[PDB]
RNA sequence: GGAUUUUUGGAGCAGGGAGCCACGCAUCGACCUGGUAUUGCAGUACCUCCAGGAACGGUGC
C-alpha cells in the first residue's frame, strides 16, 4: 500500500479542529513517503499517524505545509534537505517512533520555523542530556515535548556543548 | 430584484468584515434585496452596540461563527 | 424576520438618537434623530452632530439631510 | 467519545493550548474538535472529542496525570454527549455504573481486574475470582468512571461486559 | 425632461450653452477646466471650447485646449459667474 | 541501518529501471531510433544504427509493429531516467541486528512485495490491458503538454504568433504564409535582412516570446535527449564563437549591428563604452535570438512539415477543412493504446406516461408493463 | 442630448484621452460604443510616470475615461446635429 | 451573461477568490448568485501580510470581489 | 452597429490591465455586458510588461490558470499574441 | 415632526441659505435655488469654506449629486 | 437605461532625514519576564490579578 496520487485523491480532506486544512493519511500501512506532488500544496498539515514509514524524507516543495502529525510509525532517521522542501514547517509531532541517537535528531536544526516539537516515546528520550541537546541544536523550538523551553535550560545547554 | 440567499444564515452568530478595515459581530435578524442587514446584539471589534442596520453597500464579507 | 428598512421606520417612530458610520471615513461619524427618510436611505436628521473619534470633538449641525451614499452602519445611542 | 480534562496550566494562550492538545491527543485517534474557554468558570479545562470511542478510552488510561506545560493533567469521561457527536450520529438508566458479564478469562484474576478497576476512583465492586476467573461484576461508584474503565478496555480481544441495564 | 434641464440645477449648463458664456469646472483630478459649454448631458458629460485647464503641482500650472470632451463623473462642481464678461 | 542493504536496494532499483526502459525500447525500437536520429543532428559524433533497422523497425531479426504512444512512452522513460539519476546520486553520496529481527515472531503475513512491487511499479500496462502507462507514471498526460494543433510534435502552432506579429507590424499586409516566410530567415539572414529593425521594442519582445516557445517545443517533442547537455552546448557556442560572422568585404559583424575592417579594430571595439552599453542592455535579446536560430535549425523538419500543413488546409474546401479538423481532434482525444395501433394502446393501457422511483427514476409507458416490473431482474 | 452618440461618430479621428488613473492615450478611434467603451489603433499610451508604449490596438472600458482632447479641426456644429 | 453561466458550473468545485481588499479565499464554492455573491466552505484565507487562517463557512458580496480562479476542469461554452 | 470589437479578439491572447495596475495575460474566451472576462491559461505580472528588457523580462510572474475577472476592475486590453491552436 | 422626509425637507429649504458638505471636505454656503430628482444642487452667491474658513466667494454654482455628503440649512 | 452587485467614480493627497544600519503622532491587539488567584463538565468577540519589558504587529494622517 504505496502512497499514491490515487491514494491521496480519495483521502478524507477536511478543516480540522484548529482551523487548518488537513489531509487524512492515517492507517494505510504506508512504508515510504512519496508522490506528495498530487496534494498540490493545498494543505496546512498532513496526518500520517499509524503507518509504517521509516524515514521522514521524500517531500516535494510544499510551501503551505505547517503541521506534520507522524504518530505511531517507525521513524528511525530524518532526511537532510527538509527545509528546502518544507520551509514553513512549524509543528512536528513524532511521538512513538524509533529515533535512538541524539545525532539522528541533528537534521531538525535546519528547519528555521520549527516551533513545536514532540519526540516522546522514542528511545532517544532516555539518553543522557536529551532535552539540553535538543535545545542547543534546535534553538528555534519553543515548546519541546509539551513543555516550554525556558531560559535557564537554554543557558544550561550553552554551558554543556558550548 | 433577487434576494441574497441568506435564509440559511438567519438567527446565527456572524463575523462581518466592513470597508474601512472595520469588523463587527452579531446575530442575523434579517435582510433585503440590496443586502442591507439587521444585526442583533452587535459588537464593534470590543464594545456592545445592540441591534443595528448594516448597509449592503459597505459589506465586504461575512463569516458564520456557527454551523449552518 | 426583521427587515432593515423597518428597523429604520422604528428608529423614526422612537425618536431614538442615532449614530451613523460613514463610508471610507472612520475619524468622523454623524449623529441625530431621524425625522424621515426615503427609498435611497437618505435621512433627515434633527439636532445633528459631527463626532470626531480622534479629537473627541463635536460639531453642532442642527437640521441635516445626509445622503445615503455615505451610510456604512446605523446604531442607536442612549444620549 | 469526549474526555474532560482539568488541572491544566491556565497561563497558556487559548490557541496554543488547543493546538498542543490536538497534537498530544492525535496519537490515539482522530480528534474531531476541542472546546476550551478561558472564562473564570471554564479556565484550566478542555473537552477533547474523538471520532472513535475506543480512542477516547485509550487516551484516558494512557495520559492520566501526564505532565503538560508543567502540571499533571486529570482526565475523565464527560458528563454529557458533545453537540458535534449528537449531530454526527443523527432506555432510561443508561449510562449505567454496574457492568457484569464475562468473556474475560486467561489467568485473568481479581487483583488484576481490581487494579484495572482500581485505576478508577469509582472502584467499588469487583467480582472476578472463582475457578471461572472469567465472570466480571464491576460496580463503579459512577458511570463516568464505569464508562472510563469500560471505554478503556472496551474490546478486550471479545470480552462481554454488560451494564446492569 | 427639457423642463428639468431648463429650470433644475442643470440650468447652469443650459444657460451657459445658450449664452455661450464661460464656466469654471472644478474637477475630480484636482484640476479646473475654464471654458465654454458647447454641449452637455444628464451625466454632465460636456463638449468644451477654448478650455484653459489649471492646476497645481508648490507650483501653479495651466494649458490651452481648444476642443475636448469631458466625461461627467469627474465633475465636482460647475461654476457660473461674471467670468465670461 | 546497514548501508550495504541500502546501496544494494539502490543498485537493484537502478537495474529494474534499466530493464524497464530496455523492455520498452524492445517492443518498439522506434522509441530509441526516433530519439537517436534527432540526437545525431545535435551531437554530430553520435553513432546511429543501420538505416534498414530503422525502416523495418527492427533491432536484430524481428521487425516490430509500427506504433501519441511513442511520445508518451518517451516521456515515461524520461521520468524513469530522472528516478535513475536521483538514485545514482544518493548512492554516490551482525548478531546484534539478527537478534532484533526476532522481534514480533507471531505475524501471519505473506510477504511477496519487494521486487514484485518494484518490477510492477515500472512495467508496461488497468485491470489487465487498457493503459500502457506504468503505475510509476499513471497520471502522466501528454495533452497537458501538447496542444491539439501540435499533434504531439507533428506540427508547431504558429498562428498565434502570426496574430502577435500583426499586432507588432501595425498592419495587415502580412499573411500566415508570408509570416512563415519571415521565420525562414532564422546563419546570417535573420541578422542582416531583419523583418524589422532589431532595435525595435515590439520586435524584440515578440522575438523573445517566440524563441521561448520554439525552445520549449523542441525539448517537449524530444524528451529522451539530455536537455542540459543541449543547453550548455548552445551556450558555449554562443560565448566561444558567436566574431563568428565574417565577410571577406566588410570584415566582422557584431550582433552593435556594425561591421569592422579587421579583427584588430574588432577586439579594441569590444571594450569600448558603446559595446559595453549594448552588450549590457541587449544581452538577453541577442541570446534569445540565437536560441531561436539554432532551435529552429534543429527543427527544420517540423517547420517544413507545418508550412506544408498550412498550405494544405489553405487549399481545402469547407467540408474538407472540417473533416481534417475532425481528424486532428480524434488523434488528440484518443487513447494511446487501443483495446399504428392507436386506440389499441389506449384500450390496452399502454403508451401512457408513468414512472417507477426505485428503478433509476425510470419511465414506463404502460400499467400492465409496470405491474410486470414487480417481478423482474433489475 | 446623448453625447455618447456624438463620440460614436468619431471613428477614424485621432485623439488624446486622459484616463481617471492619470494615464494618457493617443490613437485613432476605431469605435466608441453606447457604454463609451472606446477602441483605437496606432496607439501611443503613456501611463503616468512611464515612457510611452506603442500598441497596434487598445480597448478602453468607458467608465475609466476622464476626458477626450479632440482635433482642433473638428467641426462640432456638424456633429451636434442628429 | 456567459461568464455567469460558467461560474454557476463551478458550484461544488474548489475555487479561489480575491476580494477588493486583496484577501485571498480558497475553498469549495457552495452557491454562486447571478450578481456574483459567493457562499463557500472549508476556507483557507491568505491576508495581505501573508498570514493564513482557516474558516468553516463564508459568504462574500459580488461587488466586493475582484476576481475568481476556477478549475481547469471547466475549460473544455466554446460556441460563443 | 457590428458589436464585433470584442468578438474579434475572442480566442486571442490578450493583455488586460486592472484598476490596481496589475497585468493579466490570458486567452480571451468570453465577455459580457459588464465586461466580466474569461481568461484561459492566465498569468499575472506586476513589475513590468516586457519589451525585451535586457536584464530580464519577467519578475513577479504568477501562474493563475482559468480566471474570471469582474469588469468593474478592468481598465483596458490590447492584443498580446495570436490564438493557441489547441 | 410627523414624518418629515428628505424630499420635502429640501424643498422647504429652497429659497433659503444652506451649507453643503461634500465628501471631500469642502463646504459651500449659499442660497439654494433648486434641487432635482437625483439631488444635484444649485447655489447662488455661494461662498467656499475649507477647513471651516472662508476661502473664496464664488457666485452661482452647480454641485453634482454624487459629491454631496450632507446638506444643512443655516 | 447617473440612487447600494459592474458603465457616469469614495476619490484625492501625504515620506525624506541622520551616521549598509536606525527612525513622528493617535487608536487597538495579542506579547514577553517575574510573581500571584482559581480545581471550575463546556460549544467561545477577549478573558485572574500585581509589577516590569516592548530595537512587536496592523490601520490612518
Amino acid at each position: 500500500v504505496k502512497l499514491t496520487a490515487e491514494l491521496i485523491e480519495q483521502a478524507a480532506q477536511y478543516t480540522n479542529a484548529v482551523r487548518d486544512r488537513e489531509l487524512d493519511l492515517r492507517g494505510y500501512k504506508i512504508p515510504v513517503i512519496e508522490n506528495l506532488g498530487a496534494t498540490l500544496d493545498q494543505f496546512d498539515a498532513i496526518d500520517f499517524s499509524d503507518n509504517e514509514i521509516r524515514k521522514l524524507d521524500g517531500f516535494p516543495l510544499l510551501r503551505r505545509l505547517k503541521t506534520l502529525l507522524v504518530n505511531n510509525n517507525r521513524i528511525c532517521r530524518i532526511g537532510e534537505g527538509l527545509d528546502q522542501a518544507l520551509p514553513c514547517l512549524t509543528e512536528l509531532i513524532l511521538t512513538n517512533n524509533s529515533l535512538v541517537e541524539l545525532g539522528d535528531l541533528d537534521p531538525l536544526a535546519s528547519l528555521k520555523s520549527l516551533t513545536y516539537l514532540s519526540i516522546l516515546r522514542n528511545p532517544v528520550t532516555n539518553k543522557k542530556h536529551y532535552r539540553l541537546y535538543v535545545i542547543y541544536k534546535v534553538p528555534q523550538v519553543r515548546v519541546l515535548d509539551f513543555q516550554k523551553v525556558k531560559l535557564k535550560e537554554r543557558q544550561e545547554a550553552e554551558k554543556m556543548f558550548k | 430584484a433577487h434576494p441574497p440567499e441568506l435564509k440559511k444564515f438567519m438567527d446565527k452568530k456572524l463575523s462581518l468584515k466592513l470597508n474601512g478595515g472595520r469588523h463587527v459581530q452579531g446575530i442575523l435578524r434579517g435582510f433585503d434585496p440590496f443586502m442591507n442587514l439587521v444585526i442583533d446584539e452587535c459588537v464593534e471589534m470590543q464594545n456592545n452596540i445592540g441591534m443595528v442596520v448594516i448597509r449592503g453597500n459597505s459589506i465586504i464579507m461575512l463569516e458564520a461563527l456557527e454551523r449552518v | 424576520m426583521v427587515q432593515p428598512i423597518n428597523l429604520i421606520f422604528r428608529y423614526l417612530q422612537n425618536r431614538s438618537r442615532i449614530q451613523v458610520w460613514l463610508y471610507e471615513q472612520v475619524n468622523m461619524r454623524i449623529e441625530g434623530c431621524i425625522i424621515g427618510f426615503d427609498e435611497y436611505m437618505n435621512l433627515v436628521l434633527d439636532d445633528a452632530e459631527e463626532i470626531h473619534s480622534k479629537t473627541k470633538s463635536r460639531k453642532q449641525l442642527g437640521r441635516i439631510m445626509l445622503k445615503g451614499d455615505n451610510i456604512t452602519l446605523l446604531q442607536s445611542v442612549s444620549n | 467519545h469526549t474526555i474532560y480534562i482539568n488541572n491544566m496550566n491556565d497561563k497558556i494562550k487559548k490557541e496554543e493550548l488547543k493546538r498542543s492538545l490536538y497534537a498530544l491527543f492525535s496519537q490515539f485517534g482522530h480528534v474531531v474538535d476541542i472546546v476550551a474557554l478561558k472564562t473564570m468558570k471554564m479556565r484550566g479545562q478542555a473537552f477533547v472529542i474523538f471520532k472513535e470511542l475506543g480512542s477516547s478510552t485509550n487516551a484516558l488510561r494512557q495520559l492520566q496525570g501526564f505532565p503538560f506545560y508543567g502540571k499533571p493533567m486529570r482526565i475523565q469521561y464527560a458528563k454529557t454527549d458533545s453537540d458535534i457527536i449528537s449531530k454526527m450520529r443523527g432506555p432510561d438508566y443508561p449510562p449505567n455504573y454496574i457492568l457484569f458479564l464475562n468473556n474475560l478469562p486467561e489467568e485473568t484474576n481479581e487483583m488484576m481486574l481490581s487494579m484495572l478497576f482500581n485505576q478508577f476512583p469509582g472502584f467499588k465492586e469487583v467480582r472476578l475470582v472463582p475457578g471461572r476467573h472469567d465472570i466480571a461484576f464491576v460496580e463503579f461508584e459512577n458511570d463516568g468512571q464505569a464508562g472510563a474503565a469500560r471505554d478503556a478496555l472496551q474490546g478486550f480481544k471479545a470480552m462481554k461486559i454488560t451494564y446492569a441495564k | 425632461e427639457e423642463e428639468e434641464f431648463n429650470t433644475g440645477p442643470l440650468s447652469v449648463l443650459t444657460q451657459s450653452v445658450k449664452n455661450n458664456t464661460q464656466v469654471l469646472i472644478n474637477c475630480r483630478n484636482n484640476k479646473k477646466l475654464l471654458g465654454r459649454v458647447k454641449a452637455f448631458d444628464r451625466h454632465c458629460n460636456m463638449v468644451l471650447e477654448n478650455v484653459k485647464e489649471m492646476w497645481t503641482e508648490p507650483v501653479n500650472k495651466d494649458r490651452y485646449i481648444s476642443k475636448m470632451f469631458l466625461r461627467g463623473d469627474s465633475v465636482i462642481v460647475v461654476l457660473r459667474n461674471p467670468l465670461i464678461a | 541501518e546497514t548501508i550495504l542493504e541500502q546501496q544494494r536496494r539502490y543498485h537493484e532499483e537502478k537495474e529494474r529501471l534499466m530493464d524497464v526502459m530496455a523492455k520498452e525500447m524492445l517492443t518498439k525500437k522506434s522509441t530509441l531510433r526516433d530519439q537517436i536520429n534527432s540526437d545525431h543532428r545535435t551531437r554530430a559524433m553520435q553513432d546511429r544504427y543501420m538505416e534498414v533497422s530503422g525502416n523495418l523497425r527492427d533491432l536484430y531479426d524481428d521487425k516490430d509493429g509500427l506504433r501519441a504512444e511513442f511520445y508518451n512512452r518517451l516521456k515515461q522513460i524520461k521520468e524513469f531516467h530522472r528516478k535513475h539519476p536521483n538514485e545514482i546520486c544518493v548512492p554516490m553520496s551482525l548478531k546484534a541486528r539478527e537478534n532484533p529481527s526476532e522481534e514480533a515472531q507471531n505475524l501471519v503475513e505473506f510477504t511477496d512485495e519487494e521486487g514484485y512491487g518494484r518490477y510492477l511499479d515500472l512495467h508496461d500496462c488497468i485491470n489487465l490491458k487498457a493503459s500502457e502507462k506504468l503505475d510509476y507514471i499513471t497520471y502522466l498526460s501528454i495533452f497537458d503538454q501538447l496542444f491539439d494543433i501540435p499533434k504531439e510534435r507533428k506540427n508547431a502552432e504558429y498562428k498565434r504568433y502570426l496574430e502577435m506579429l500583426l499586432e507588432y507590424l501595425q498592419d495587415y499586409t502580412d499573411r500566415v504564409k508570408p509570416l512563415q516566410d519571415q521565420n525562414e530567415l532564422f546563419f546570417e539572414k535573420k541578422w542582416e535582412n531583419g523583418t524589422f529593425p532589431g532595435w525595435p521594442k515590439e520586435t524584440s519582445s515578440a522575438l523573445t516570446h517566440a524563441g521561448a516557445h520554439l525552445d520549449l517545443s523542441a525539448f517537449s517533442s524530444w524528451e529522451e535527449l539530455a536537455s542540459l547537455g543541449l543547453d550548455r552546448l548552445k551556450s558555449a557556442l554562443l560565448a566561444l564563437g558567436l566574431g563568428t560572422l565574417e565577410e571577406r568585404a566588410q570584415r566582422l559583424f557584431s550582433t552593435k549591428s556594425l561591421e569592422s575592417l579587421d579583427t584588430s579594430l574588432f577586439a579594441k571595439n569590444p571594450k569600448s563604452k558603446g559595446t559595453k552599453r549594448d552588450t549590457e542592455r541587449n544581452k538577453d535579446i541577442a541570446f534569445l535570438e540565437a536560441q531561436i536560430y539554432e532551435y529552429v535549425e534543429i527543427l527544420g523538419e517540423q517547420r517544413h512539415l507545418t508550412h506544408e500543413n498550412v498550405q494544405r488546409k489553405q487549399a481545402r474546401t469547407g467540408e474538407e477543412r472540417e473533416e481534417e479538423e475532425e481528424e486532428q481532434i480524434s488523434e488528440s482525444e484518443s487513447e494511446d493504446e487501443e483495446n399504428i395501433p392507436y386506440w389499441l394502446y389506449k384500450l390496452h393501457g399502454l403508451n401512457i406516461n408513468y414512472n417507477c422511483e426505485i428503478c433509476g427514476n425510470y419511465t414506463y409507458r404502460g400499467p400492465k408493463a409496470f405491474q410486470r416490473h414487480f417481478a423482474e431482474w433489475r | 442630448m446623448k453625447l455618447v452618440r456624438f463620440l460614436m461618430k468619431l471613428s477614424h479621428e485621432t485623439v488624446t484621452i486622459e484616463l481617471k488613473n492619470g494615464t494618457q492615450v493617443h490613437g485613432t478611434i476605431t469605435g466608441v460604443d453606447v457604454s463609451m467603451n472606446t477602441h483605437l489603433k496606432a496607439v501611443k499610451m503613456t501611463l503616468k510616470n512611464r515612457e510611452p508604449v506603442q500598441l497596434e490596438t487598445l480597448s478602453i472600458r468607458g467608465n475609466n475615461i476622464r476626458y477626450f482632447i479632440l482635433p482642433d479641426s473638428l467641426p462640432l456644429d456638424t456633429l451636434l446635429v442628429d | 451573461g456567459v461568464p455567469i453561466k460558467v461560474l454557476h458550473e463551478a458550484e461544488g468545485h474548489i475555487v479561489t477568490c480575491e476580494t477588493n481588499t486583496g484577501e485571498v479565499y480558497r475553498g469549495k464554492l457552495i452557491e454562486a448568485e447571478d450578481n456574483m455573491n459567493c457562499q463557500m466552505s472549508n476556507i483557507t484565507v491568505t491576508y495581505r501580510d501573508g498570514r493564513v487562517a482557516q474558516l468553516e463557512q463564508v459568504y462574500i458580496r459580488g461587488s466586493k470581489i475582484r476576481f475568481l480562479i476556477l478549475p481547469d476542469m471547466l475549460k473544455n461554452m466554446l460556441k460563443s | 452597429g457590428k458589436s464585433s470589437k470584442m468578438l474579434q479578439h475572442i480566442d486571442y491572447r490578450m493583455r488586460c490591465i486592472l484598476q490596481d495596475g496589475r497585468i493579466f495575460i490570458g486567452t480571451f474566451k468570453a465577455f459580457d455586458k459588464h465586461m466580466n472576462l474569461i481568461l484561459c491559461d492566465c498569468d499575472e505580472f506586476r513589475k513590468i510588461k516586457p519589451k525585451n528588457s535586457k536584464q530580464a523580462e519577467r519578475e513577479e510572474k504568477r501562474v493563475l490558470g482559468l480566471v474570471l475577472l469582474r469588469g468593474e476592475n478592468l481598465v483596458s486590453m490590447t492584443v498580446e499574441g495570436p490564438p493557441p491552436k489547441d | 415632526s410627523l414624518p418629515l422626509n428628505p424630499k420635502p425637507f429640501l424643498n422647504g429649504l429652497t429659497g433659503k441659505p444652506v451649507m453643503v458638505k461634500l465628501k471631500w471636505g469642502m463646504e459651500y454656503k449659499g442660497y439654494l435655488v433648486s434641487v432635482d430628482g437625483y439631488m444635484n444642487m444649485q447655489l447662488a452667491n455661494t461662498e467656499e469654506y475649507i477647513d471651516g474658513a472662508l476661502s473664496g466667494h464664488l457666485g452661482e454654482v452647480l454641485i453634482r449629486c454624487n459629491n454631496v455628503l450632507y446638506i444643512r440649512g443655516v
